[PDB]
């Protein structure tokens, strides 16, 4: 509608948004799992635990 | 199937030199790995003593190294003679 | 006395270079380079570098051939320059002759020429090394080691020559 | 202050002995700013493409803020790592070289003779 | 350091002068440039043959292979300025001014 | 230009630089240098205009001479030490020779007249390539040999680099030319701290790099080559010209923007090492940069400039080439000062 | 080197030729093999500005 | 909050600051000493590895 040309981003590019959300989730859980294993490794390394 | 054979035939007719060169080249890489004598060529090259075999200081308990240049034990190249 | 030849081989190298760099007609600079390379092949050769000397002979006397190939194609004009055309070229040439002449005169008198680095005027025959080679030429064996130890060198070169033919294609393509 | 340190494995982001250091907290003020640093990248992106700046494609914003906060976290461990090492061989050099760091004697202000300057 | 080293170093110094101090010609200048690498090639071969640096024996040709490549493009560039401009005389070579 | 041919030119340039910063044998460093030289000449000739031929010819001559002097330094330290390993030089004149050989490739000393011209000749994308990627190799070599560089030589050379960088850009309207002069100034900036501690010149290299992409991508997002052409772009792209202005503020180093951090770091370490006179000279002369920076800002965003009637139909068309990384490219080049401690990561 | 991939990922790429006491083809020693062996094994893990 | 709050907080401020300042001065001194002498971890510039050399018998002796 309006513009007779089909808009370049006029449709929800489902695959790309899918990988963006999947990435962000991956980076997030990798981040917090990373932090947990660093803190546990630290305490068991320097004698805290 | 038919297309590949027809293309080979046309190449053998249209540019015969190209197919001959490509063939003999393609052999040139794949035979040396397949051939069972390249290891023998390595043996040829290692056999030639360009320098002196400087001896080892004898101290006992090297039965592998011959005591004399006429001794039986030690590296031998009778395969070289048969080759 | 042909003792000093290993010296003079370099000396004719120098003054054949100056006229080559005296900015003469392009072919006369080419002639200077040609005599310089021909006499420098002897310099490498009498030091034992037979293969490298003949190698530079071949490739370089092809390389100046090709730089000629455009000199008569993309560098000539109605009136090509002459090795006597410009007046300044004579001054450049003679300034080429007198500098190394004065320096070698000093090196023949004091043997401690102070120009740039430290140099002795006592010929060149000394710096050779006593020894032997068995039944193999050191230079040839070293340049043959390119295909056994020159792991990276041949790879990077061949890649560069491929890129070189590509760029030679692209720049001269003419749209 | 370092690249010639002994036992320094090249092209190695986070060395193994770094884990003995306290990992940066997930609520580290530097980390959260670099999370905010992600927002500025996202907000500008919509502006460049003249998209609705406030709410254009939150999917783009999510990776923009999550990737930046991630690469920030690993950088902070390395940041603390080098500062720890700089302070580590610090004391090792001082302890191993007592002569170069003499124990300066402490004297109270009752023993010094600082001269007061009348500021008129 | 004997007189052969002086001679090839001094040849390089005048090649530096000749190429870098342009007189009027681009082709002759890049000719001086490739003579430069000839001087360096001989110089390099000298120590390498002298000191029995067996591996380094392959460095000159390697050093050679790239250097001609430079000239391979140099003269190649020379034609590209030549067909439009007419000559290799670098004094009309002024269009790029500001 | 075949797309695949252009890609293979990309990666041979990048591999030529990679060979420089990963090799240890000196000959390999030279090889990478000319690989990059041989690879970057055709992309500079992508447009194929006589200005491009001029720029490519000047680049070729300058860089070929510089690489030949590089081999001269190479041969001399080989002759005086018989060691191809890249380390502290064992002959002084060899060190100096390598210094000017690399500098001609960097455009620091009077060996800098090539860069403004060659930048004028080529297209702006080739300009981004030239003024960003073709610095990493010579900087890396200079970093590897910082053990023995004549401090007087490097310091004066950086001083002229920044000084003629500031002065040359004043009387230039072509955005490519003023960018070349600004890059010369930044060249002097990092090379001044090169002898003292290479972490800070690495940091300044990173900041100058990110600023330069953030700059050039804005130019060819506005498609402008003259100051008046950019001034006409105050209309169509107001956001692009506002970001134009903010990064032009980051140019000089006005706090708290990113560009201030490298100046601050360089001056602080120069003062740590009793060089107190030296930093004040670039500190003053950065105002020379800020001058034509402010002129560009005034022409761009601060003052409205007279547009053109035809220009209005441009309003109907949108930039289709995305030119990715621009948002983060701006952001890293604008707000990273609260992250200054991260410099220790490079060390 | 700046980014020494050679010892990180574990192969020689150029270090074979760097010095002339390395394994030369068919054990052809250099002119100064003994002296440079002495020098290299003298200055190993010492630091350039200290080993010089 | 009571004066004890601000005052107790502020000597801690001063102690942290001073324990940073003398550290900075000692860092300048240590960095200078370790750039000059070099007998320590950092500022150690590279050298030649001893593993590259070869000890096996060569073609000619006394090399
Ligand atoms: C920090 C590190 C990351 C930085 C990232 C941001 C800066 C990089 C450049 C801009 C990227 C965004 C973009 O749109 O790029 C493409 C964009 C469009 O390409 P173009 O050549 O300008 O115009 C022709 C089109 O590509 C139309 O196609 P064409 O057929 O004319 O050309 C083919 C096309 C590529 O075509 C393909 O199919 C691929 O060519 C390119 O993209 C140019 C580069 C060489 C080939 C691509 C390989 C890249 C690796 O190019 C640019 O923005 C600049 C051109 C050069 C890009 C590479 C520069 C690398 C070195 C810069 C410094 C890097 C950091 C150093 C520290
Ligand atoms: C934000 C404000 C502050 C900005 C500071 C710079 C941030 C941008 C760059 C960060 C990433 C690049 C540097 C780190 C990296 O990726 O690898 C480091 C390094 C790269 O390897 P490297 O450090 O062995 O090799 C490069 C050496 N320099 C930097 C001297 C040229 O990864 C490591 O694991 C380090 C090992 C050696 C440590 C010393
Ligand atoms: C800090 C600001 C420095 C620059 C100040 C001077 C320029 C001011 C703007 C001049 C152009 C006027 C105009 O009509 O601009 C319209 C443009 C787009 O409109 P809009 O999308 O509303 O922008 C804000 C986000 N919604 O909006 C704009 O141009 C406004 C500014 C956009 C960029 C944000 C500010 C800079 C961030 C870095």
């Amino acid at each position: 509608k309006f513009y007779i040309r089909e808009p370049p981003h006029g449709s929800p590019d489902w695959l790309k948004v899918g990988l963006t959300l999947g990435t962000s989730v991956f980076l997030w859980i990798y981040l917090i799992k990373q932090h947990k294993e660093d803190v546990l490794e630290y305490k068991r390394r320097n004698g805290l635990e | 199937a038919g297309r590949i054979a027809s293309f080979l035939k046309n190449a053998w007719a249209k540019e015969p030199v190209l197919v001959a060169s490509f063939a003999i080249g393609g052999l040139a890489i794949i035979l040396p790995s397949l051939s069972p004598y390249t290891n023998y060529a390595i043996r040829i090259n290692r056999a030639t003593p360009y320098n002196y075999p400087v001896p080892l200081r004898d101290d006992g308990n090297m039965p592998d190294v011959p005591s004399h240049p006429q001794d039986p034990q030690g590296p031998s190249l009778e395969w070289l003679k048969n080759l | 006395m042909t003792m000093y030849i290993a010296f003079i081989l370099s000396t004719i190298f120098v003054i054949g270079f100056v006229g080559f760099s005296s900015k003469p007609s392009p072919i006369y600079g080419g002639l200077g380079l040609i005599v310089s390379g021909g006499v420098g092949c002897g310099i490498v050769l009498n030091f034992g570098g037979s293969f490298l000397g003949l190698m530079v002979f071949l490739i370089y006397l092809g390389g100046m051939l090709v730089v000629f190939g455009y000199t008569t194609a993309m560098a000539t004009e109605m009136y090509p320059e002459v090795w006597v055309s410009n007046k300044t070229v004579f001054g450049a040439f003679v300034s080429g002759l007198m500098m190394e002449f004065c320096m070698v005169y000093y090196a023949l008198k004091e043997e401690e020429v102070e120009i740039i680095f430290k140099f002795n005027g006592l010929g060149d025959w000394v710096i050779y090394d006593t020894g032997d080679s068995g039944f193999f030429s050191e230079e040839a064996m070293g340049i043959a080691a390119l295909y056994s130890y020159g792991t990276w060198l041949v790879i990077v070169t061949g890649w560069s020559l491929l890129i070189g033919v590509v760029v030679i294609m692209e720049i001269t393509r003419g749209n | 202050m370092m690249s010639g340190r002994p036992g320094r494995v090249p092209l190695q982001f986070l060395p193994n002995e770094a884990r003995s250091l306290p990992p940066p907290k997930l609520t580290d003020p530097r980390l959260v700013y670099m999370g905010f640093l992600g927002y500025c990248s996202g907000l500008i992106d919509n502006a460049i493409r003249r998209r609705p700046v406030v709410s254009a494609g939150l999917h783009r914003q999510l990776l923009y803020v999550t990737s930046f906060v991630f690469f920030g976290y690993y950088l902070l461990k390395r940041q603390d790592y080098m500062y720890a090492l700089r302070d580590h061989d610090m004391f090792a050099y001082v302890k191993s070289h007592p002569e170069d760091f003499p124990e300066k004697d402490k004297k109270t202000y009752g023993e010094i003779l600082e001269e007061f300057h009348p500021v008129r | 350091m004997p007189l052969v080293y002086m001679n090839i170093i001094m040849a390089f110094a005048i090649a530096l002068a000749g190429l870098l101090m342009y007189r009027s010609h681009l082709m002759s200048s890049l000719l001086c440039l490739e003579g430069m690498m000839l001087s360096l090639f001989i110089m390099s071969t000298l120590i390498i043959l002298n000191t029995h640096f067996t591996l380094a024996n392959m460095m000159p040709i390697i050093l050679l292979v790239f250097a001609a490549c430079e000239a391979a493009l140099g003269l190649s560039l020379l034609v590209m300025v030549s067909n439009t401009y007419g000559t290799d005389y670098v004094q009309n070579l002024n269009l790029l001014q500001c | 230009m075949n797309p695949i041919i252009y890609t293979t030119l990309i990666m041979t340039v990048m591999s030529g630089t990679m060979l420089v910063m990963i090799s240890s044998h000196w000959l390999l460093i030279w090889i990478g240098f000319e690989m990059n030289l041989l690879a970057m000449i055709p992309v500079l000739m992508k447009n194929f205009n006589p200005r491009a031929t001029e720029a490519a010819t000047k680049y070729f001559l300058t860089q070929a001479t510089a690489s030949m002097m590089l081999m001269m330094a190479i041969i001399i330290n080989l002759l005086y030490s018989g060691q191809w390993t890249i380390t502290k030089m064992f002959n002084p004149v060899a060190m100096t020779m390598m210094t000017m050989a690399l500098a001609m490739k960097l455009g620091l000393s009077p060996f800098h007249f090539w860069v403004p011209e060659v930048t004028q000749g080529i297209s702006l994308q080739a300009g981004l390539l030239l003024l960003t990627w073709q610095k990493l190799a010579p900087l890396s070599v200079l970093c590897q040999i910082s053990q023995s560089i004549n401090p007087n030589l490097m310091l004066t050379m950086a001083m002229l680099s920044i000084l003629i960088g500031g002065w040359g850009g004043l009387n230039q309207t072509q955005l490519r030319k003023i960018m070349a002069y600004s890059s010369i100034a930044h060249m002097g900036w990092m090379t001044a701290v090169l002898p003292y501690n290479t972490t800070m010149t690495i940091l300044n290299l990173l900041i100058y790099i990110t600023m330069t992409l953030a700059m050039f991508m804005l130019l060819i997002h506005s498609s402008a080559t003259t100051t008046l052409s950019l001034s006409h772009t105050w209309n169509k792209m107001p956001v692009i010209t506002s970001l134009m202005m903010v990064t032009l503020l980051s140019m000089g180093g006005l706090p708290p923007l990113s560009g201030f951090m490298p100046k601050w770091m360089i001056i602080q370490e120069m003062t740590k090492n009793e060089s107190i006179i030296m930093p004040t000279l670039m500190a003053m002369t950065a105002l020379l940069n800020l001058y034509f920076y402010m002129r560009l800002a005034y022409s761009s965003s601060l003052t409205m400039f007279p547009s053109t009637n035809n220009m209005k139909m441009k309003w109907q068309f949108e930039h289709t080439k995305q030119m990715k990384l621009l948002p983060t490219m701006i952001v890293l080049s604008t707000l990273v000062l609260p992250m200054t401690p991260a410099l220790s990561s490079l060390n | 080197p700046f980014f020494d991939v050679q010892k990180r990922l574990g192969l020689d790429l150029d270090r074979w030729m760097t010095i002339q006491s390395a394994e030369q083809p068919h054990k052809i020693p250099g002119r100064c093999h003994a002296f440079e062996k002495e020098w290299i094994e003298c200055a190993h893990g010492i630091g350039g500005i200290r080993a010089e | 909050d009571g004066p004890e709050k601000n005052y107790e907080k502020t000597m801690a401020i001063l102690q942290i600051e001073a324990e940073k300042a003398e550290l900075r001065l000692k860092e300048l001194e240590v960095r200078r000493l370790m750039r000059a002498r070099g007998d320590g971890p950092w500022y150690q510039y590279p050298t030649i590895d001893k593993a590259l050399i070869d000890h096996s018998p060569k073609t000619t002796p006394d090399n």
